[PDB]
RNA sequence: UGCGAAAGCAGUUGAAGACAAGUGGCUUGUCGUUCGUUAAAAUGGCCUCGUCAAACGGUGGUACAGCGUGUUUAAUUGACAUGGGUUGA
């Protein structure tokens, strides 16, 4: 003897547009958090290390928000004009921020009153600052004067290198990272520059022609950069300097990209992009860089990113906006004499010779359908049907099990009008859809075929089978405008 | 098993080169070569050359001579390289190697010690092989392959000198004993109708086929198991088929041995020294749908008759399925008689040759399954009703009746007899649907309209009825459209087939707006006859009456 | 782009010239793909089918080009195709409901 | 150089007589009860209840000794009729079994070891009487005997003796019974219940047999309630009838659902209501305090009779047509399953199972084939309404004259199967109804038993009104040809008497399985293919060379194609190609054929062989026209397309059998077929009727319906290959009854199905102190 | 679970589709 | 029942004998009866083996639904003495 097999709920043949896993992953980042700034959000980067904490730039601080209470936790305010970029150390423990007046500061991290050093650079507004990815004591920054500049932050007062040739504002840094010496600039001619630092490096060793002027650009893999600007992004492999995806799904220009990897979802890698129409999409790197989710936000979004690969938590989309606004998407995540009485209840069997398993599995709990079914209560299963809290298409699976397996007419046997009132009152519901009209049509007919002298006695379900007939009146005009669509196209093979 | 017939030195490039083939000449003085230009010096020249072959350089080229040696030429710059004679009695088919791939010092005549692609690099001394009329060279790791006269097949690599393989192959005179295409065999052709593929590793005949016809130039292309062979006294370059990723089109062997046939590719016409015309544009061997088009080497049909399973104690056959006979008494030398029996005096009757077909197979007239027939000979009795001799009342009747007519139906619109025509509407099959749309437009109004419309929709694809129905007029489909909407249900769909067929916009209007009050009319009673078709106690007090 | 918020503002529209010249004036590159948006949301959402087939039905008699020299019509919009299968095929079963 | 034989087992083959009521189950359990005594149709099989496995295997066509018993083209009426577990030649010494067949031969056999090449048979002096049973108590046998007025057989009771002269048994005759309806005998065989139809109708008869302890007789009357003598016939027809050990209490079990619990020495009863149809089987304990019921629901019931209490057991497989207990002291219960969602084969399985846990301890099954017809003098069982998975109480005997005058008169006699092979493990997959048996014949049990689609077939036993309710028909099943998925296809039926009882669903689905788990899948389901309503004639799986053969391709009988094919990347079994033609006729003469290189289709429709290529899915096209023939109209709608190899194709259609090559592309052979496959096969069976190799040639296969001196109920068949596009007749084999499919399993050689499913295959000091210590410590 | 029960039908994560989205050349 | 396609297209439904009831016959109805024809109901329904809670992975339509996490492409842990007694309507 077998066991019972279950109910199955009825599936229909899957309309288009589902729901993907990636977007399934990506639709339960929620709760979203709007935060007030006093002017656009320019720049936002993540710890790396405790990957738990972000700072946001607005203009003229730099607010470090905690990622489980999503309040600002500390804040550094002594700037004297509009604060750039701010960015963390590869060790999260000292934070860079570029400053209009081309003074880089970088206080520490979870500190703000200990300003560490104040490196002088251009007297131009210095508008990207971050530290270098494998090295921790070198920090590049590019400001509005046409060259970047790295700086070893033990000598802080000469550059320690001074990467020129770009023609028109360097607005954007990036590592290379697997090799250490490699830095890819980015400006608003176009032209991602990328310098070996071992040479001369007032020459690029070669260079990459996005066309439109590029607002950034990040390294997903060690081979491959992805550069923003204009309305596409683009991707370029490195080791044969060559362009390979481009895609330019959006209507104005791409402000910034970040990049995830590892972290606990479908998506194995995931780009995101940020491009001042209020969109932000999600790409997949595996497949050809196609887009699998969107946010839409009330502004022009500036800058966007996510918590890091190893988050470990409470998980983070933030955007910040040109209209001045922070908008924060997360996901969640007896006694000792009894015992002594009581000890052995969780040894699981180490150290014994045969090891017997026959405890059954406990399957999910029976809805009072599928036992009414079960116990071959074919009219209490109908009624159980038609209770409100169901759902469409358990409604449908007991129409059609009842339909299948039994008797439609055992199942309506012992009506009158109070009990019937209940199936045609959804029936006027399930007449509508597809899935369900076959299944509406054989019960109403048979309902009808038994209980025609109700019809006549009851008034008050007479009314309930003229609201049907323009139902089915409704729906018979579309089911006949649905076939001269069909004749109508098919006119055009 | 040919491939699509027609058209009656660097080994790996093209045209848009100067000369990556400088080649010998037959009573010239040495050697020549052209373009689509190279320069043609010496290689040492002036001896008895037979071929002549590169380093796959082009400006380190040669003249392969029959002198035990061969030097270096300056076909490109000017400066010439440095060389080393081994011996001295016949080169003329040097073939210089790659970066250390194949190359020993084998001139003519068993001396092949090894050597490297070099002018004074040794190895060991491999002429251990006996006289071979035969050596070629393979990339299986490259192997000089020997096939001797003394008759002997062996194989020895020269990648360390070592003798892989080595067996008793009794091979005569060939004509062609090429290597293969993947180079895992040896293709050698017997002189007039035969090529055997051979195992070219272990020097053992694997398949040995016959050929199609005379063919004298023969040699393995870049294909899979395919070969081109050129006529002796012909200009017929013909393929047969016994690289798989994107293979080859054109420049894929130059060995012929037809009017100076060099150079060899697809279009062959600017020659090296020739200046001829050119042919046949194809790729090479496909997997299986192009030898449903090269259907050669095998010519030999017969009159093919049904035979039975054979009567080993038939007589306890237990329970025949059949109404009342057993089995029907083949009689095909009767059938070829009946021929005879027809084609006479009977120019005008019914009584020499529908007598003598339905005397020949005993049936109802009307009727199949008394087969015992050939579609050549109901085509051959067919030819001699359709001579001198559609009068006859038994045999064409009889045979539209019979699923192998064969073409000969054009004619049926053009002669009209009505029960013949109506029945060969019905079931004579195969038809032209070019002839059955023109009777279907030639409209005479009547039910052979709704006759001829059945087959047409139930024997053609709808869209091959579309688009060979974009071949009419515009005043037929307007007398098309004006007599469906005078005066059923194949065809409206017929009618749907001729709105999706007339195009889009070139149109009028009264006849759209006739058409659109008509159907809308059709629909309102299809409408209401399908409905039709799913169309198909006690109160408180009475007074009533008892008998008194 | 794939703008769902302000391609459901374009499409609560429901003049019947202002859809006849807006997709007059609508470029034939992106018919198919707007055809396609259409498809999809009647597919799933089944009261709007009354509204937005308006749309589906000038898509194709403006776009009778276009979309009759694209290669694969059928594979192209297929989702309209299987939509309006679903919609057109238990048309005798409401008729027997009716009757 | 091609042999012929039967290798892989076939049906267990009960008692198939009527009037036997209770023990039709003739498997024995073994004194020391750990192995299992079951005849089969072609052996005697001996598993073992420790381990589940067959341990010895007594082959009756392995050697003459019993196969001149019975190895006739016609005769099969020669059966097994009883197995005892001693030796009835010398007593006090048992490890080997004295079988007694229905004819009077009572041959002992050893299953110890290997089997003696001369047993130890006689042959008893009997009468035209052909052997009911035989019963044992202590020391004496008896045996019991049928006869040739209203149909009904006759019995007749005989003692043995044998000592005397060893050849013969010598008999005694007991007592007659002159007329006997349904008979029963208790477990220990000590006493014996039957029923009489003496008049003003039938009476009830309880003798005991090894003694005169006790012959009472009653007529029925006295036991039926006064209700039932103004309700239908169902309430006094009896079906069942049992007794104990002791003669105090029977059983009546009744057709209409009731049991009656009768006392013997007063004649009062008491009615058990549980059935809600018919009551199939009844047993008793050995204390006689239990009562094991089972019917038409797959149910077996115990009824404790102290507090008339159930205990169930409720998905059993198929309908209890025998249930008893076993052991001693009654540790298993035996039980027999006859599993009638097919009503084109009587098929049983014999399960028994411990009474500790109600486990099935050595569930032992035949293969399950389902004919396209029903096959010889098989009647579905009785039930109270007349059904199409059974009948009523009036229509056995008509059915019964009406199915013999169907396999005389009639011209459709085709009864043929689909079998399949799995091309990883070589085992076999009987789709039956709404299910598939996965069974591998080199040892011929059953792997495991799969329902594929989504009935009612499991979750319920349906009764007197749902058994007009069938669940959906698996039709066809390919595997893909590396054995990694399987393809089938099936028909949802409706339910009558609504809106939607006239259109059927049509659903392919695609199962997958790793090489381990003995059970598939369901990764993809597409319900109505090729459109609504319409359905697929043929499927065909793909070669290694399209999508590493991971495609299929499916017919329609408008000729419409469909090519479907599993991608990586929508992890999913979709839609790839389509060729659909809009026709207004519709044939199910479809067949079709793939080139092995994976180029081109040979889609045979009726009276048509089109050619498509495989890159634009249409209609084959040089343009050079080098005599281009894609279409090949033949004289008759054809049936199989079956191309060996890329060379040539043979087609089979309904009047001739010809071949065509295509690098000489014109017809090569023909055959005639007329004469032997008429109008007697269902137009698309050919396809399983012929089949092929991938090297070694091709094979048809004809059927001979035998005669006398009309045709009868016997047949022959005459299967023959060929090689090398239909050269030479290289085999001509004769098999001595029906056969029903054929198809090449992956390593050259071809097994077929007889009728009688056997499967077939057509292939190319201290030594004493030693001895007397293995004795004395066992 | 018993080796005489069959395996009962379970459709689990099975993409039900029809035989009309040619979303697919 | 036969031919069919899933639509449909042609064919129907006799005789003997026995028994039961009702009023030796007559009427009606049955048949664990035969020959010929291709031919709704006896109050009578499906076992225990452990539940509950919280997750996670795919699948459909994220609160809704469903399958799975014992090995699987993937994905699970934890509470409880799984009793007896008294009220508990």
């Amino acid at each position: 003897s077998t066991a019972r097999p279950r109910i199955i709920t009825s599936k229909a043949p899957l309309l288009p547009q589902q729901t993907t896993p990636e977007q399934r992953y990506w639709r339960q980042y929620t709760s979203a958090q709007l935060v007030k700034e006093h002017n656009s959000v320019t720049h936002i980067s993540f710890n790396p290390q405790h990957p738990h904490d972000f700072a946001v730039t607005s203009s003229t601080r730099v607010q470090i928000f905690s990622s489980r209470t999503r309040q600002v936790i500390k804040t550094f305010s002594r700037f004297k004009d509009v604060v750039y970029s701010a960015s963390f150390r590869s060790d999260g423990k000292l934070l860079c921020a570029g400053d209009a007046t081309g003074l880089v500061s970088v206080y520490d991290s979870y500190n703000p009153r200990t300003i560490l050093l104040s490196i002088n650079a251009s007297t131009h507004p210095t508008h990207v600052t971050k530290f270098h990815t494998q090295d921790n004591k070198i920090l590049a920054t590019a400001s509005d004067d046409r060259v970047t500049r790295l700086w070893d932050i033990s000598n802080a007062y000469e550059p320690q290198l001074e990467l020129t040739g770009a023609t028109d504002y360097v607005r954007t840094l990036s590592f290379i990272p697997a090799a250490p010496h490699l830095v890819a600039t980015g400006s608003y001619d176009g032209l991602i520059r990328l310098y070996d630092t071992r040479s001369s490096g007032s020459t690029p060793i070669y260079s990459l022609n996005h066309d439109q002027p590029v607002e950034n650009v990040i390294a997903v893999s060690p081979t491959q950069i992805v550069s923003c600007g204009g309305n596409n992004f683009k991707v370029w492999d490195l080791t044969s300097n060559k362009k390979l995806y481009e895609r330019g799904n959006f209507n104005k220009a791409v402000t910034c990209l970040d990049y995830v990897e590892n972290f606990d979802s479908p998506m194995q890698s995931a780009l995101i992009a940020s491009s001042l129409d209020g969109h932000v999409k999600v790409f997949d790197p595996l497949d050809n860089f196609q887009v699998k989710f969107g946010w839409k936000f009330s502004g022009p979004v500036l800058s966007c990113a996510v918590s890091p690969s190893t988050a470990q938590g409470n998980r983070h989309l933030v955007a910040g906006l040109s209209s001045g606004l922070l908008a924060i998407r997360t996901k969640k995540k007896k006694s000792n004499n009894f015992q002594r009485m009581m000890r052995g209840s969780e040894y699981q069997g180490d150290q014994e010779h045969i090891i017997h398993n026959d405890k059954v599995r406990s399957q999910r709990r029976m809805r009072a359908f599928e036992r009414n079914i079960n116990q071959f209560k074919w009219s209490e299963a109908l009624d159980n049907a038609f209770v409100p809290g169901m759902a469409k298409e358990l409604t449908l699976t007991v129409l059609q099990e009842l339909r299948k397996r039994g008797k439609v007419r055992v199942a309506l046997y012992g009506r009158d009008e109070s009990t019937l009132e209940p199936l045609l009152n959804w029936c006027l519901k399930g007449i509508e859809d597809v899935r369900s009209a076959s299944i509406v049509a054989d019960w109403v007919a048979v309902v009808l075929e038994l209980y025609g002298n109700t019809l006549e006695s009851s008034p008050v379900l007479q009314e309930l089978m003229i609201d049907l007939k323009t139902k089915v009146r409704h729906e018979i005009h579309k089911s006949k405008e649905a076939q001269r669509i069909e004749g109508m196209l098919q006119l055009l093979t | 098993d040919y491939v699509q017939v027609a058209d009656g030195l660097m080994v790996n490039k093209g045209n848009y080169t100067l000369n990556v083939i400088t080649k010998a000449l037959e009573d010239t003085t040495d050697t020549s070569n052209d373009h689509l230009d190279n320069k043609a010096y010496t290689g040492s020249d002036e001896f008895l050359s037979q071929y002549k072959i590169k380093a796959k350089a082009k400006v380190m080229s040669i003249k392969i001579d029959t002198k035990n040696s061969l030097v270096i030429a300056i076909l490109q710059n000017g400066l010439i390289e440095i060389f080393d004679f081994k011996l001295t009695l016949l080169h003329s088919f040097d073939i210089s190697y790659d970066n250390l791939k194949y190359a020993k010092w084998f001139t003519e005549n068993g001396t092949e010690y090894v050597f490297v692609l070099c002018p004074l690099q040794d190895d060991k001394v491999c002429y251990k092989l006996l006289e071979l009329t035969d050596c070629g060279s393979g990339e299986s790791s490259p192997i000089k392959e020997l096939s001797s006269t003394i008759i002997e097949g062996f194989s020895f690599e020269n990648s360390k000198l070592c003798y892989q393989f080595g067996k008793l192959y009794k091979l005569n005179q060939g004509k062609i004993y090429i290597y293969s295409l993947p180079h895992c065999q040896l293709q050698q052709v017997i002189e007039f109708p035969m090529v055997d593929k051979l195992s070219p590793g272990d020097d053992l005949i694997s398949f040995q086929p016959v050929s199609v016809n005379r063919v004298l130039l023969t040699v393995n292309n870049v294909i899979y198991l395919l070969d081109l062979l050129h006529c002796s006294t012909l200009s017929q370059r013909e393929l047969t088929h016994v690289v798989i990723n994107s293979e080859k089109s054109h420049n894929s062997k130059t060995i012929a041995i037809g009017i100076s046939t060099k150079n060899g590719p697809n279009p062959t016409s600017s020659l090296e020294i020739i200046n001829i015309d050119v042919g046949t544009n194809t790729l090479k061997d496909s997997l299986g749908k192009s030898f449903q088009v090269g259907n050669n080497d095998s010519s030999v049909i017969l009159k093919p008759l049904f035979d039975d399973k054979d009567i080993n104690d038939k007589r306890v056959k237990c329970n025949d399925v059949s109404g009342d006979s057993s089995v029907p008494v083949l009689h095909c030398n009767e059938v070829i008689e009946k021929l005879s029996a027809l084609q006479d005096n009977d120019i005008t009757s019914f009584d020499d040759i529908f007598f003598k077909e339905l005397k020949i197979k005993e049936e109802h007239y009307t009727e199949k399954d008394r087969y015992i027939s050939d579609p050549g000979f109901l085509n051959k009795v067919l030819d001699l009703i359709f001579g001198k001799f559609p009068k006859t009342l038994t045999f064409l009747l009889t045979h539209p009746l019979f699923p192998l007519s064969r073409t000969r139906n054009l004619l049926s619109l053009l002669r009209d007899q009505p029960r013949l025509f109506k029945q060969a509407i019905v079931t004579c099959p195969n038809l032209p649907l070019n002839e059955l749309l023109e009777e279907l437009f030639s409209i005479r109004n009547r039910e052979l309209l709704l006759d001829i419309s059945f087959r047409i929709l139930q024997d053609f694809t709808r869209d091959s009825i579309k688009q060979e129905m974009k071949k009419l007029s515009k005043l037929d489909v307007q007398n098309f459209i004006e007599f469906i909407t005078s005066g059923s249900t194949q065809l409206f769909q017929l009618l749907s087939l001729v709105l999706d067929s007339i195009g889009l916009f070139s149109l009028e209007g009264a006849l759209l707006e006739n058409l659109t009050l008509y159907i809308d009319k059709q629909v309102e009673i299809a409408e209401r006859n399908t409905e039709l078709w799913n169309l198909i106690a006690l109160p408180t007090y009475t007074m009533e009456y008892l008998d008194i | 782009s794939n703008d769902h918020s302000l391609l459901e503002t374009v499409l609560n529209n429901r003049d019947e010239r202002v859809i006849r010249d807006t997709i007059f004036r609508l470029k034939p590159a992106l018919a198919v793909i707007l055809l396609e948006r259409l498809a999809e949301r009647i597919a799933r959402q089944t009261h709007r089918q009354g509204p937005l087939n308006v749309w589906v039905k000038w898509c194709l008699i403006i776009h009778g080009g276009y979309l009759v020299s694209i290669p694969n019509l059928m594979s192209t919009l297929s989702s309209l195709h299987s939509t309006l299968k679903r919609r057109s095929d238990l048309l005798p079963r409401l008729l027997a409901l009716d009757a | 150089q091609y042999k012929l034989s039967v290798v892989s087992g076939g049906k267990p083959a009960l008692n198939n007589l009527s009037s036997v009521t209770g023990n039709k189950n003739i498997a024995r359990l073994s004194q020391d009860q750990r192995n299992y005594i079951i005849p089969f149709n072609n052996q005697i099989k001996v598993y073992s209840v420790e381990t589940r496995q067959c341990v010895k295997t007594l082959k009756f066509a392995n050697n003459s000794l019993l196969s001149g018993i019975f190895l006739q083209e016609e005769e099969n009426n020669e059966s097994i009729v009883k197995i005892l577990l001693g030796d009835i030649t010398v007593p006090q010494q048992a490890h080997l079994i004295t079988v007694f067949t229905n004819n009077g031969h009572v041959i002992v056999l050893n299953y110890k070891g290997k089997l003696v090449e001369s047993p130890k048979h006689f042959k008893i002096s009997l009468a035209d009487e052909k052997l009911a049973n035989v019963f044992h108590s202590e020391g004496n046998y008896r045996i019991l005997t049928t006869f040739k007025h209203n149909s009904l057989q006759s019995y007749r009771l005989y003692a043995l003796t044998f000592d005397d002269a060893k050849k013969q048994f010598e008999v005694a005759h007991q007592a007659e019974w002159h007329n006997v309806i349904l008979s029963n005998i208790s477990s220990n065989g000590k006493l014996l219940a039957h029923m009489c139809k003496d008049v003003e109708h039938k009476s009830i008869s309880v003798v005991s047999l090894f003694d005169d302890s006790v012959n009472l007789s009653f007529p029925l009357g006295s036991i039926l309630s006064s209700q039932t003598q103004s309700l239908s016939y169902n309430t006094r027809y009896v079906s069942s009838m049992a007794i104990d050990n002791m003669g105090q209490q029977l059983a009546v079990g009744f057709a209409s659902g009731v049991i009656s619990i009768v006392s013997l020495a007063d004649l009062q009863i008491r009615l058990l209501k549980w059935h809600i149809d018919s009551v199939l089987s009844l047993s008793f304990s050995h204390d006689g305090s239990y009562l094991l019921s089972g019917g038409w629901e797959k149910v077996m019931s115990l009824w404790q009779l102290e507090t008339n209490s159930q205990q169930f057991l409720p998905r059993l497989n198929g309908i209890i047509i025998d249930c008893q207990v076993l052991g001693p002291q009654g540790n298993y219960y035996s039980l027999i399953l006859q599993m009638t969602e097919n009503n084109s084969n009587s098929d049983y399985q014999f399960l028994l199972l411990n009474a500790s846990d109600l486990t099935s301890k050595l569930s032992i099954n035949g293969p399950l084939p389902v004919f396209n017809s029903t096959i010889k003098h098989i009647q579905q069982p009785i039930s109270a309404m007349n059904t199409k998975n059974s009948n009523s109480i009036t229509s056995l005997n008509h059915s019964k004259k009406k199915q013999s005058r169907k396999l005389i008169k009639s011209r459709r006699q085709d009864f043929t199967t689909n079998v399949e092979i799995n091309p990883i493990n070589k085992n076999l997959y009987f789709p039956h109804i709404s299910a598939v048996q996965i069974f591998d014949f080199y040892k011929n049990e059953q792997v495991n038993y799969q329902y594929l689609t989504s009935g009612v077939n499991n979750s319920m036993g349906k009764v007197r009104f749902e058994l007009n309710l069938q669940d959906p028909i698996i039709t066809d099943l390919k595997f893909t040809k590396d054995g990694q998925w399987m393809i089938t296809y099936e028909i949802e039926y409706p339910p009558n008497d609504l809106l939607s009882s006239k259109d059927l669903t049509h659903i392919l689905k695609f199962w997958t399985k790793n090489d381990n788990e003995t059970n598939w899948n369901l990764k993809t389901k597409v319900i109505n293919p090729h459109g609504i309503s319409v359905p697929i004639t043929k499927i065909l799986p793909s070669p290694r060379s399209v999508n590493n053969s991971q495609g299929c391709l499916t017919a329609d009988n408008n000729g419409g194609l469909k090519f479907w094919s599993f991608d990586s990347h929508e992890s999913n079994w979709c839609l790839k190609k389509i060729s659909l033609p809009n026709f207004n006729h519709f044939s199910n003469s479809v067949s079709l054929a793939w080139s092995q290189d994976g180029s081109l289709i040979f889609h045979g429709f009726d009276d048509k062989l089109q050619i498509l290529d495989f890159d634009t899915f249409k209609k084959f096209e040089s343009l050079e026209n080098t005599k281009t023939v894609s279409e090949f109209t033949l004289d008759s709608e054809i049936q199989t397309v079956k191309l060996i190899n890329d060379t040539n194709l043979i087609v089979a259609t309904r009047t001739t059998l010809n071949a065509i090559n295509l690098l000489r592309g014109q017809v090569i052979n023909s055959f005639d077929l007329y004469p032997f496959v008429n109008g007697v096969y269902k137009n698309g069976h050919m396809d399983r009727l012929i089949t092929c190799d991938e090297r070694t040639g091709n094979i048809a296969l004809v059927i001979n319906q035998q005669l006398t001196d009309v045709p009868t109920i016997n047949y022959k068949s005459r299967i023959i290959i060929f090689d090398s596009d239909l050269s030479t007749k290289l085999g001509n084999f004769t098999h001595h009854e029906y056969i029903s499919w054929i198809g090449w399993n992956y390593d050259t050689d071809f097994i077929f199905l007889d009728i009688e499913s056997t499967l077939g295959v057509v292939g190319t000091n201290s030594d004493i102190f030693a001895e007397q210590l293995h004795k004395l410590s066992s | 679970k018993d080796l005489a029960s069959a395996t009962n039908y379970v459709e689990g994560n099975a993409r039900v589709t029809s035989g009309d989205n040619f979303k697919h050349v």
